RNA sequence: UUGAACAGAGAGCAUUUCCGGCAGCAGAGAUUUCAGCUGUU
């Protein structure tokens, strides 16, 4: 079974990944 | 015996501390012993801070100051010697209780029957580490200036028994 | 007491009792020794980092066609600068030697041109400008004093770069090397002596007379500071300072041992001769694994990394092996896999330095780099998975300060180690001697012994027994006989001869009534 | 008493067990006596409510890094060798198991004395 | 070191996480290396209290991620292994060894209580005592402190003889402070009217006493007066007779409040607290008479006691006998007093006897509203 | 191509903050750490030569001494820092150990003081103030034992009789004396031995086994009704108080000094010997003794036995103190002085640190148990350490040059020469026993244990 | 020296008592949570 939403954003913060953080700098580009 | 309490009259308040290990009496003067009284990281295995109850102000400072100069036990002491000290028996294995003054221990021993009260060098050397140290020991738990604490009651004493008059 | 995959490693190996204590304090051992390996294997949660890898995802991707820029343009900008190059073309070629933490790095033109830098930081300790020949050099316990072996003398300097020392007796050596647990500078060259100096007190504790001419190569061997020195007999000669003769001869090569390299473990030789052979030996157990015969060209240097990849350096190219240290057929190196066999063991890596020529090799300790000397400088190149990744602080600290540099070195001066316990085994010392006898003896025991060496003369069994059966021509009688000198007499020859005239009467009794 | 003293692995001094009394506690009052008015007053309402050549000579240096003969306790030499496998150091071993290897048989306080044991 | 021996005690838990399906090796690795980090942080030097409290964050999420993973792959809420337990052990093992080292940090003992609390059923009421046992060591003078001591024994555990001599021993240290006589005056009022309505249920089930009656209470108010104005004054120690009326003033205001929690407690006999507190300020304090020391506080009280003569009783159900009593009882209290005296005296009660019936009820609805209307047109 | 490499983040290594202290990465992978045998053993040798450098046992003397020699040592069981010696003038004096002075001195008898307790009375009218007086018991040639009372600083709880309180008068003289643990009655020696009571003048009962003179006793300390007592007529005799009666004789080659029992074990004591020798006994078989310690080279006046019961200390007529392990048929230590003269007192303190020595030329002296230990309270990481070392030392301690440098010591010159002169005449000895052996054909071969009994009364 | 009543401590030992399954009811706390009750396993 795929994980939840929550399990991922807890994933997230017990395994300190960036690999948001790294899409969110790929993607800001001449937002304003 | 050995110590297992030691009382600390500070100007700010009472301290009780209690003591983990025991420094050795028959070696006492030795100079391993006499110099961990001065190194912090050794008189830290010794010794540790279990209770501290602050006096309300300067009056009842000196009141405190004047008790413990005649000897006498103050309701602040009594209380918190009622709260530290475990309730022993009389008759055998009493509460043995490091004290710095030496009349101060029939008044005690008058309030609670089961304490011991100690008074030797060896305590002697603890209490003499306590002030050494100080402000390390009591982990932050100080909540004014212990030094300018000290000055002013050492004016109101002197000014107290001189009888000093503004008039 | 759970058993766990990683305990291996952590094992270590050994070479019905009535008595109750004794019964008790060895289960107590023997628990103890399992609760150990099983607590030091469980250690292995605690590792910060992981070592490096290079995989290809299609059939088509070979790690061998691999180049440095696309190496670079892929992997994080620190790895990118630490693989550094230093053009250098005037004093060259440069011998190369890292620092053990691998911090610092120590070039050695040939032309006299010596530098000791602080590579990552990219701070200048010492530069030298001898204007002499100058083969090698090497750090000592830090990266404080350095050995440098020029024209004829060898000669020790400080971390600014003044001289301190010219070792006289050390004289036209080549090779260089520091045991860091017993603060020994060894040195080897033209003249087929072995010397090791003891750099804490200043004696020389070892000449030994290799007795082979010059020697072609050495190494150490790290696992049990064991030197392997290449002779152009084509013989690896192993020694240790106590003894004057070398403990082992290994033949590996017909022509000239170019290049000896000894893993971490002390488990496997590779050696380079100048007939294009590349052997791969056990050294515990002293045979050969592989035997790669006929390189294109005779490999000027060997290196082996502390993950276990195996570096060939022929003239201008470098070559990388991975796993060609193990034991099966599958592992040997090679080349080419024909049609795609995968029980071919295709190099690793390779890169050309086209022009030049590759002096020596050395693996950056603790990162993914080897660094290569050659005529007009140095290269790192990035290789992930040589170096290891998870090192322990106590022993060698890349990101060591002054102070901890300064207390590591008095630790270790106090934990030096004598030169006597070099030995082939590392475990020797503690044990009981060969000698000696197996089984412990009282004074009852021994009294019975003495008891029964008196009494061997009464009942004479000094000399061999008679033996009928046996002929003359092998008995033992008649071989004492004729080894006991011809002019002395004695008693215990005189009951020799009795005894084998007795025998030699009873055979031709025998023979007699058979005939 | 004195048989499990012997074997046991680690003595704790004092291995009498010492007297122990009620700890101080705010949840109840220890004099079992009103010691205040207001907890007088309160209770009175209360209360009223070849290929390898191998050199086989004798390392003499080495000898004196060797033991002369098997030790005492040990019976033979699997057994002594046996007693020396693993190391006790701290680069070698887990700190757990390091702090339990160094761990010593008889332990004492500092400033103690030290009595016979009693009969249990 | 230190960091070591702690983290080769986490390495059980990661061994049955790995056992079971829960986390991979990886995972675990990456779990242990914050801890190496949370745990250098912990025992090197120039930690914070904010290490302690990003640990113990940390450990909570990964209690919850464990969760979640425990109920999506075995299915189970929990397994029978070490691993539910021993992230809330060790949190509990950071709380410990963050107030042995702060123990000044009352926010970081505030969150020690709170989750050892909460975790219920795994705790221990044995533990929770022992943190109240070091933390009333470690700070006697904090108030707050030792009503919550009381507190979480007399909702929890139903306590009474505990709750009665925390208070004790927590006033015993802290007289000065009148917000602990408060809150014993407020538990022992409790304590009554709980005993009061568990007779009425025995009284319904089936087919006086100074206890019943409070004057527990009312002795703790009477030592509260003497020891709270004793106090005061050593604080604050003809300028001898303004402190002195300072104090009384002051002391009122405590009364004054004390009469309003009285009012507050519909079911005891507010007219018996009502009666006893006016009796004692009928009573001359501070060696001067309440009256003349202060006629504002004493046509206070007057109009106070004149007004409550009726106001527990309610406006729609009020008696006209009562209200004419009370307003005799006015009457006399303006002769009594002086002329400007009387006529403030009036306005209050006239404006009290307005607020109270001329609002809720009308002249055309109630006869007697239209003879309340007189009275206080006379007034 | 999946192209991975080490990186390291330079935040797990450096600390951000200046005043962190810098992370520490452990591999226990043995490949990045060689030579375990090699590094522990030089680790144990140089712990081997500290503990050579550090071994400064003598901590000091007690006040300005006696003027005769000390004779008479008793420790107090149940404080840490008290002591009473005795000294051949007839004086005894109580010392604080702690700030080596003496409490008081008295003069006390005429003869020698022969015998010196430390006790705690038990009257039937009153109960003595044990925290502010101790008392203690004497025994001298001039026929009399004396209790007396010293005033006591330890405590504080208040603001009495300083000297005799009871002369118990006998008819001959008295040799040894010693106290039960738990009761008020008291045992002295000489030409009789007597149980005596604090609260009668005269002895309640006479325990002598037959016509001889008895010179030491000690008290069993567990089973605290069991006596121990050494006669001139080289005999050990027990006694049992619930029976009342003297239990059993042993009878061997020489006269007995001092006798002392395990503190640990009720059932074990050591007999100090004019063999040079002390001898490990179990009471319930004496037929055998279970150790022999060897190393003097005079007569052992004294023995005490460590609190632990994992040590005994000898003090003897060469001159010498000497400490043994249970275990060990020979001396762990010496201690010796150019100053110190025949050693007839040494007892073992209530810590287990120290050891109290008194000695002909009139001082009492004291001594580490562990020469190279000292007296203040350790860190976590020189406790470990130390402790470390002490392993480290236990396991290689079979090494020949860790075993040379373990195993030094200075010496006196009288006592070397007498030791190779003692190891002549036993090789001798073992020589003519060896021709012997030779001569007869079946000879018995007695045990070591067994060499010293010449008899029991009550056979086995 | 023993017994009895009282007040305790958290500080030891034992448990072949019950609870850390499920369903349902109901209450309280900050839509969820909490213990509890009634059944069942």
């Amino acid at each position: 079974p795929p994980p939840d939403e929550e399990e991922q954003l807890l994933a997230k913060f017990v395994f300190g990944d960036t690999t948001d953080l790294q899409e969110n700098l790929a993607k800001f580009n001449a937002d304003f | 015996a050995p110590i297992e309490y030691l009382l600390f009259e500070e100007p700010t308040g009472y301290a009780v501390f209690k003591v983990k290990l025991q420094q050795d009496d028959i070696g006492s003067r030795l100079k391993e012993v006499q110099e961990q009284i001065n190194d912090f990281g050794a008189f830290t295995k010794l010794i540790e801070l279990v209770s501290f109850a602050p006096f309300k102000g300067a009056a009842e400072a000196l009141e405190n100051a004047n008790d413990i100069s005649e000897g006498l036990v103050s309701e602040s002491l009594k209380a918190i010697l009622d709260l530290n000290l475990p309730k022993a028996s009389s008759k055998k294995k009493n509460i043995t209780l490091a004290i710095s003054d030496k009349n101060l221990g029939p008044s005690i021993k008058e309030e609670f029957p089961y304490v011991d009260c100690i008074s030797n060098e060896l305590a002697q050397d603890l209490i003499r580490g306590v002030r050494l140290h100080g402000e390390k020991l009591f982990k932050g738990l100080q909540s004014g200036d212990l030094e300018r604490a000290q000055l002013g009651l050492g004016h109101a004493y002197s000014r107290a028994k001189v009888k000093f008059s503004v008039q | 007491i759970k058993e766990r995959e990683n305990q291996n490693k952590f094992e270590r190996s050994t070479y019905q009792t009535k008595d109750k204590k004794l019964r008790a304090g060895l289960k107590k051992i023997d628990e103890q020794y399992k609760k150990a390996v099983s607590s030091a294997a469980a250690t292995d949660y605690l590792l910060p980092e992981s070592n490096g890898y290079l995989e290809p995802e299609n059939e088509l991707e070979k790690t061998f066609k691999v180049q440095q820029s696309e190496i670079k343009s892929s992997v994080d900008v620190s790895t990118a600068n630490k693989a550094l190059d230093l053009s250098l073309k005037e004093f060259g070629p440069y011998h190369i030697k890292y620092a053990k933490n691998g911090t610092h790095l120590l070039i050695t033109g040939r032309k006299g041109h010596v530098a000791s830098m602080d590579w990552r930081k990219g701070q200048l300790r010492a530069e030298l400008f001898l204007n002499e020949t100058c083969h090698s050099a090497t750090y000592l316990q830090n990266e404080q004093y350095f050995a440098v072996a020029q024209k004829k003398y060898t000669f020790i300097y400080d971390h600014e770069g003044t001289e301190l020392h010219r070792l006289k007796q050390h004289i036209e050596a080549r090779h260089l090397d520091f045991l860091p647990y017993h603060y020994l500078l060894v040195t080897a060259g033209e003249t087929g002596w072995l010397k090791y100096h003891d750099v804490s007190t200043g004696q020389l504790v070892s000449e030994l007379r290799t007795k082979a001419g010059p020697t072609m190569a050495m190494a150490q061997n790290p696992w049990n500071a064991v030197m392997h020195l290449g002779h152009s007999n084509g013989t690896v000669s192993l020694w240790s300072p106590s003894m004057p003769e070398p403990l082992v001869k290994l033949l590996s090569a017909r022509g000239p041992v170019n290049s000896i390299a000894i893993d971490r473990s002390g488990y496997y030789m590779a050696t380079t001769g100048a007939d294009r052979s590349m052997k791969i030996w056990d050294i515990r157990n002293f045979k050969q694994l592989h035997s790669v015969e006929s390189l294109p060209t005779p490999g000027t240097n060997v290196s082996i990394s502390d993950t276990g990849l195996l570096a060939l350096s022929r003239g201008p190219h470098v070559t990388l092996w991975k796993d060609a240290l193990k034991l099966s057929g599958d592992s040997k190196p090679c080349f080419g896999s024909m049609g795609g066999n995968p029980h071919r063991n295709t190099p690793y890596m390779s890169h050309l330095f086209a022009g030049n020529k590759v002096e020596n090799l050395g693996f950056v300790p603790f990162e993914d780099l080897l660094g290569v000397g050659h005529q007009t400088g140095i290269t790192n190149l990035i290789v992930p998975g040589a170096g290891e990744a998870n090192y322990d602080a106590l022993e060698l600290n890349p990101f060591e300060t002054k102070k901890q540099r300064q207390e590591q070195e008095v630790r270790t001066l106090l934990n030096k180690l004598p030169a006597d316990t070099i030995t082939l085994d590392p475990n020797s010392i503690g044990s009981v001697d060969k000698r000696s006898s197996t089984i412990r003896l009282n004074a009852k025991d021994l009294a019975q012994t003495t008891m029964d060496a008196n009494n061997k003369a009464k009942t004479n069994s000094d000399i061999p027994d008679v033996k009928p059966d046996v002929k003359g021509k092998n008995s033992g009688l008649r071989s004492f006989l004729r080894k006991k000198t011809q002019n002395v007499i004695d008693e215990r020859k005189l009951r020799v001869q009795k005894q084998l005239d007795k025998e030699k009467n009873i055979r031709k009794r025998n023979h007699q009534i058979k005939q | 008493i004195v048989q499990q003293n012997r074997r046991a692995d680690h003595l704790i001094f004092p291995l009498n067990k010492p007297t122990e009394h009620n700890h101080a506690s705010a949840f109840t009052r220890t004099q079992d006596v009103p010691q205040t008015e207001l907890q007088e007053k309160v209770d009175q309402v209360l209360q009223e409510s070849q290929n390898v050549i191998i050199n086989e000579k004798v390392n003499k240096k080495n000898l004196k890094y060797q033991s002369s003969a098997v030790p005492f306790p040990f019976e033979n030499r699997e057994q002594y060798e046996r007693s020396l496998r693993m190391p006790i150091g701290q680069e070698w071993t887990s700190r757990a198991s390091h702090q339990e290897l160094i761990k010593p048989r008889i332990m004492t306080k500092p400033g103690q004395v030290i009595d016979p044991l009693k009969a249990p | 070191s230190k960091t070591r021996y702690y983290l080769e005690q986490c390495i059980p838990e990661m061994d049955d996480l790995v056992e079971k399906g829960l986390f991979t090796k990886n995972e675990v690795s990456l779990i242990m290396k914050k801890r190496t980090d949370f745990e250098h942080r912990l025992n090197s030097r120039g930690s914070s209290i904010n290490d302690y409290i990003k640990y113990i964050n940390y450990e909570s999420n990964v209690n919850k991620l464990r969760a979640k993973r425990c109920k999506r792959i075995l299915q189970v809420k929990k397994t029978n292994s070490l691993s539910d337990w021993s992230i809330q052990q060790r949190i509990g093992f950071i709380y410990q060894r963050g107030t042995n080292k702060f123990p000044q940090d009352l926010k970081f003992w505030a969150m020690y209580l709170n989750y050892m609390k909460a975790r219920g059923n795994q705790t221990s009421y044995k533990k929770i005592h022992n943190i109240y046992n070091q933390l009333l060591k470690l700070h006697p003078t904090n108030v707050d402190i030792w009503i919550s001591c009381a507190k979480y024994e007399y909702e929890v555990h139903a306590n009474f003889k505990s709750c009665r001599n925390i208070f004790q021993n927590g006033l015993r240290f802290n007289p000065d402070v009148p917000k602990l006589w408060y809150e014993y005056v407020k538990f022992e009022l409790n304590f009554i009217t709980k005993l009061i309505n568990r007779r009425k249920v025995m009284g319904l089930i089936n087919e006086t006493n100074p206890a019943l009656r409070g004057d527990i209470a009312l002795t703790i108010f009477d030592v509260c007066m003497k020891t709270l104005g004793k106090h005061y004054i050593n604080k604050h120690k003809k300028m001898n007779i303004e402190l002195n009326k300072e104090t009384l003033n002051y002391l009122f205001s405590e009364s004054l409040r004390y009469i309003k929690l009285f009012d507050e407690f519909l079911d005891l006999e507010r007219d018996y607290l009502i009666n006893h507190v006016l009796q004692f300020w009928k009573n001359d304090m501070y060696d001067l008479s309440l009256r003349k020391d202060l006629p504002e506080l004493y046509l206070k009280t007057v109009m106070i006691d004149i007004t409550l003569n009726i106001r527990y009783m309610p406006v729609e159900k009020l008696d006209i006998d009562q209200l004419q009593l009370s307003v005799k009882k006015y009457f006399a209290y303006i002769s009594k007093l002086d002329s400007a005296s009387v006529k403030s005296l009036k306005n209050e009660y006239r404006s009290y006897l307005q607020d109270n019936y001329l609002k809720k009820m009308n002249a055309e609805d109630d006869p007697r509203y239209k003879i309340l209307d007189l009275i206080i047109s006379k007034l | 191509m999946k192209i991975k490499t080490i990186k390291r983040s330079a935040d797990d290594y450096v600390p951000v903050k200046s005043t962190q202290e810098s992370q520490m990465p452990r591999n226990l992978n043995p490949e990045l750490h060689p030579f375990e045998r090699a590094r522990e053993y030089t680790k144990a040798l140089n712990a081997t030569k500290l503990e050579r450098m550090f071994a400064k046992p003598f901590v000091g003397q007690l006040g300005y001494g006696h003027r005769d020699g000390v004779y008479a040592i008793a420790k107090n069981y149940g404080s840490l820092n008290k002591l009473a010696t005795g000294s051949a003038d007839g004086v005894i004096k109580y010392w604080n150990m702690s700030t080596r002075e003496e409490f008081v001195s008295f003069k006390a008898h005429y003869g020698l003081v022969t015998g010196l307790c430390v006790t705690q009375p038990r009257f039937h009218d009153k109960k003595p103030d044990l925290k502010s007086q101790n008392f203690m018991l004497s025994c001298s040639d001039d026929k009399t034992v004396k209790l007396w009372s010293i005033n006591v600083d330890d405590y504080s709880n208040k603001n009495n009789e300083e000297g005799l309180i009871r002369t118990f008068d006998g008819e001959s003289a008295f040799q040894g004396i010693d106290s039960h643990r738990e009761n008020s009655t008291f045992a002295t020696g000489g030409a009789k031995i007597h149980l005596w009571d604090v609260n009668r003048l005269k002895p309640v009962s006479d325990l002598s086994w037959g016509a001889d003179n008895i010179t030491s006793l000690k008290f069993n300390q567990n089973e605290t009704d069991i006596l121990a007592s050494t006669g001139s007529d080289n005999s050990i005799v027990l006694y049992d108080l619930r029976t009342n009666s003297p239990t059993q004789k042993i009878v061997q080659t020489m006269r007995t000094n001092a006798i002392c029992w395990n503190p640990m074990e009720a059932f074990n004591f050591v007999t100090a010997n004019e063999d040079h020798n002390a001898y490990y006994y179990d009471m319930r078989n004496l037929s055998r003794s279970l150790n022999v310690f060897k190393d003097h080279v005079s007569a052992v006046m004294d023995v005490d036995f460590s609190p632990t019961g994992d040590e005994i200390v000898t003090g003897s007529y060469d001159k010498s103190i000497r400490i043994y392990k249970t275990n060990h048929g020979h001396s762990r230590e010496i201690y010796h002085t150019k100053r110190m003269q025949h050693v007839f007192q040494v007892k073992y303190s209530m810590d287990s640190k120290y050891i109290i020595s008194g000695s002909d030329d009139g001082n009492v002296r004291l001594w580490r148990s562990k020469a190279w230990e000292r007296s203040n309270v350790k860190t976590t990481r020189e406790k470990n350490k130390l402790e470390y070392d002490e392993k480290l030392k236990e396991r290689f301690r079979h090494m020949p040059e860790i075993k040379r440098i373990s195993r030094h010591r200075h010496v006196p010159q009288v006592i070397k020469k007498a030791q190779e002169i003692k190891n002549i005449e036993l090789s001798s000895i073992k020589r003519r026993e060896a021709n012997e052996r030779r001569t007869r054909k079946d000879m018995p071969y007695i045990s070591e244990r067994k060499k010293q009994i010449v008899g029991t009364v009550h056979k086995y």
